[PDB]
RNA sequence: AUUUUU
RNA sequence: AUUUUU
């Protein structure tokens, strides 16, 4: 209706009005580069709201995919992603000889226990998190030399059972994930532990979830010439980890009522 | 794709008309609608279909008991009070303790005093001493809708005991109602 | 208000579902919930104001202390015709199932991430207005005692 | 997984995290600067890991070796009645070594923008890896350095505020972290 | 030409450098609720117009038959 | 039919990403692309495949002559200073002014001076006294890519001339390179 | 500047291609030349100036 | 699938005969062959194919 | 050594290609390459130890 | 890499 | 008024 109109009742005029040298004069209207748009842009739990956007840059011909096709790191790509699953060692306790059968030779807080320094290939994400769901793959190490003897009891312990530990009967642990491992027979144990809990979520550093434990089945028989120092060394693998709430480096959160 | 209304960025002039279920995202997210029970809580139906306390009256003689039923605010019937119109059946849930007698009950929507003098037909259930019942009063109401906050919102309900030596007691009221019809959300009650 | 530096803080509180007249309805009617829940901030400048100012939230928290939202879920607001930002907080919680009334939503914090500019004829500080809502996915589970006592 | 999804999340959250958007930098653009004159810098890529606060610091301290993308957003708002305007633009190593022998005005060759104050409000670049070796020094300045430079002296009335705050945000388009080493060791990838 | 391309700018690039976990970043650009439009309205023998008009609001569910 | 913005209205802003060829018009104008030559001279091969002066030493003893290789300030060459990254051959071009023996010439990306002692497999190739040679150098860097203003940019050249008698003089070297291969544009350089 | 009369000069020069940064470059590599030159002139004002 | 021979777990007695292209694996890791040049310098001919000083 | 606490180190050095007889050769030949390095631990102990 | 030339 | 339940 008007207001626009600049470009044909310009360019139509002298091409009506034009002579074998064809017109002399040529108008062109359109909308200005900078309209009245807004964008958004969203990155991990963020959300970018600018209602005065410009046209975004890129180098020359640029290639994105990031992706070093020389492999001057030849390691999976998803390599540093997996790594907090990684197996490490979680715990290592010398088996000390006169050790009555039911004695608790060592013990390991779980979860927490894969963030227990900062030198846990884990402890750097799970500080970024409150809450955590995960599947664990133990693998708890006994040596002995052939001439000794002995057994240890190799078993899981969710937070409920580690609550009611005393009201529990020693020699019904059997009914927990477990491995009696007789020594001289068996140099590790290897404990598949879903995630178990009586929330959908545990606190993350938190010992909740459990804890597992290494006991006395029989003490060690070591004669007179055998070494008597047997050190039992506990293993820990993220079969799947999960981490969600958000929260300040490592700040007390929450999770339950 | 999604458009940035949806990020978040929007206007609150232009929200009208009322109810608008528009959805809300950002990357790592998405509305997920979990269920917990075979059913809602919070449907209109289920949630008033469960009754809550009312009020109490001690008797002594044969005397009658006229109260002006009325929305609570004080159980999670005070979830009505984010409505301005009702309608609907009523169920009056009511205890007679008592050693040796009857209790008459009836409910009307009229305001006249004089049509309860006599009980007619105004719905004179008996529960025997000790007893206890749970009558559903129609929508008997003179007006189309029933204001929800009015001192008399619900009908009036009606008590004459019929004693039969020097007994005495109290009469209990609790109740619900059987599918309600809601009308027009009014702004959030505030608090005492 | 123009004077609050780049990053000192606008607002920080710790939320509660009976921070918000609806909701603290239902809060003193059903036991528990789940759902997500959405704020949406609405800044009231003239056309002249420009700036920009991003609120964070982290879930659960409750020790309320000013603190870098970085790692927290943000929205940065930056002023324009569309004055009314939201942010939403997906359920999270230890359990299927939370309480109405029991422990916080997380810690809501609104930073200031761009000085409130102006001229000679604009505000040199704007008012501003949070609500509070359900998401498409909320929803309310038993309903409990009542807490309070309306009017 | 939680069948009943307890956390409203997606399962890859945790993952995806640090390469969350964030905070780089925010400083003050103070009046009477001419032209040419260095509001604020970036220290790439180690400044997503500037504080235990950042999202990718947590892995970052667990590998050497990066390779990664950049997606930053400079944000600066001015009043209408102001006007003004910054060079948002990415310096290489290379750039940033030899930054005095280079002449400003032809920094436009580089990945920037010229934005126009009073217009734009924000400022969008979408960095790739650059470098002369396949794998930058986690926790160096290497991959250069992103800039916001003075195009043009800002124009403030009499009346009109005269803060005016530049802030610098990033995000990884991609994020690759391969060579493993102790907590924070400074190692060398390098000959 | 430019000036808008902020949504396709960021939202291809991140799908271009995305690894199994999916792309990084999604950017969507549009007209804003508020936009530059005029309304008009005409009751009986009167016109309104308003240049900065507003989304009309209504109840739930309403019914004008009156 | 041409828009505003191809007539000179733009907006500086809205330049990204780098390198738009838009073409520019107005009434009795049109970009015209005439040629002169057969070929173009602004190709990075063609530009570069012209050698260029780079420095001359006057050896007395049979001494080896170390030297940084990088790209010139000062030629045609210096149309490389708007680029950070390089890679592919490197033709160096010796000549050898003495009276009578054998220049050594060899070249290296290695940083290491002892590698160099030997010329082992340095490429040792052999220009008798008064001659001069061409020797493309290959890309035998350890660096993916080699920043193009590093004082060592381009790799060491080595020259141990081996003399027969009191004989001695000078050797001049220049050089050019054979398919260049230029990355990231940056901004031009200033004049001293 | 504003007062700047109305046919006064805000700028005047003559020009050679060794006056821009980029070109300077070819000038001190390339003998001669031919084609267009594009000249931008970007003012940098308040949404409010005209 | 991968057996433990091939996860590290050898012995050193039983190498014989000589020239065994045993391939090495553990998660997230695979020989990986990549050329930078468009032959060999490791190769007999290529290698001594260049002279040096006697 | 049996007397070696379960975390004392029994070995560490820092490795290079030239520390390998036949590798330092190739050392002293080529200037660079890539690869994978793999190292054999052998422990030489009797059926009984542990 | 028609990243010698067609 | 599948405004008892499917």
């Amino acid at each position: 209706v008007g207001n626009e109109i600049g470009g044909n009742l310009l360019t139509k005029v002298a091409d009506d009005a034009s002579n074998i040298l064809g017109p002399n004069c040529f108008a062109t209207t359109a909308e200005p580069e900078n309209k009245n748009v807004v964008q958004a842009t969203t990155t991990v739990n963020t959300t970018n709201l600018t209602q005065h956007p410009s046209a975004p840059t890129m180098p020359f011909s640029p290639d994105f995919s990031n992706v070093d096709n020389f492999h001057s790191m030849a390691y999976d790509i998803t390599t540093g992603d997996k790594n907090p699953s990684k197996l490490v060692r979680l715990e290592t306790h010398e088996w000390t000889p006169s050790w009555a059968r039911g004695y608790q030779i060592t013990h390991v807080e779980l979860p927490k226990v894969f963030w227990d320094h900062q030198d846990k290939p884990a402890y750097g994400q799970s500080r970024y998190f409150a809450a955590v769901r995960c599947g664990f793959h133990f693998q708890v190490q006994v040596n002995v030399n052939q001439g000794t003897a002995g057994s240890a009891l190799v078993v899981y312990e969710p937070k409920p059972v580690v609550t009611y530990d005393s009201k529990l009967e020693f020699g019904a642990f059997t009914n927990l994930p477990h491995v009696l491992m007789n020594l001289a027979e068996t140099t590790q144990a290897d404990l598949c532990i879903p995630y178990v809990a009586d929330t959908n979520y545990v606190k993350t550093d938190s010992s909740d979830l459990g804890q597992l434990k290494v006991y006395v089945w029989t003490p060690l028989s070591i004669p007179t010439g055998s070494a008597n120092q047997v050190d039992v060394t506990i293993l820990g693998s993220l079969l799947q980890l999960d981490f969600q709430n958000p929260r300040v480096f490592a700040q007390d959160v929450n999770i339950y009522d | 794709t999604m458009s940035p209304n949806e990020l978040g960025l929007t206007s609150a002039q232009d929200d009208g008309p009322l109810g608008q279920e528009k959805p809300n995202y950002f990357l790592n997210f998405r509305s997920m609608n979990v269920d917990i029970f075979t059913v809602s809580h919070t449907k209109v139906d289920n949630l008033f279909g469960r009754a809550w306390f009312f009020m109490e009256h001690t008797f002594t003689n044969e005397g009658q008991w006229r109260v002006p039923l009325e929305f609570p605010k004080q159980g999670h019937g005070s979830l009505s009070l984010l409505f301005a119109y009702f309608t609907g059946e009523l169920n009056i849930h009511v205890l007679f303790l008592s050693e040796r007698g009857f209790l008459r009950v009836a409910h009307t929507y009229d305001t006249s005093n004089d049509r309860v003098n006599f009980l007619s037909s105004n719905g004179v259930i008996t529960v025997p001493a000790g007893e206890q019942m749970t009558l559903s009063a129609p929508y008997y109401s003179n007006k189309p809708l029933r204001t929800v906050r009015d001192n008399n919102s619900l009908g009036y309900l009606m008590c004459k005991p019929f004693l039969t030596g020097t007994s005495t007691g109290k009469i209990e009221v609790y109740l619900s109602l059987r599918c309600p019809n809601f009308f027009f959300p009014l702004p959030a009650p505030k608090v005492t | 208000s123009a004077t609050t530096a780049p990053q000192s803080i606008v607002h920080r509180n710790i939320v509660y579902l009976r921070l918000f007249p609806n909701l603290n309805v239902f809060v003193n009617s059903y036991s528990y919930f789940r759902g997500s829940l959405v704020l949406r901030l609405s800044v009231y400048a003239s056309t002249f104001n420009r700036g920009r100012l991003r609120m964070g939230f982290f879930p659960n928290a409750t020790t309320d202390s000013t603190s870098t939202l970085d790692n927290a879920i943000y929205t940065i607001c930056d002023i324009g015709s569309d004055n009314s930002f939201e942010i939403t907080i997906p359920y999270s919680f230890s359990t299927w199932m939370r309480k109405t009334n029991g422990h916080p939503i997380g810690l809501f914090q609104i930073e200031v991430l761009n000085r409130l500019t102006y001229n000679s004829s604009s505000p040199s500080e704007v008012y501003c207005i949070v609500q509070g809502k359900m998401g498409q996915d909320a929803r309310f589970f038993c309903p409990t005692g009542s807490v309070v006592t309306f009017q």
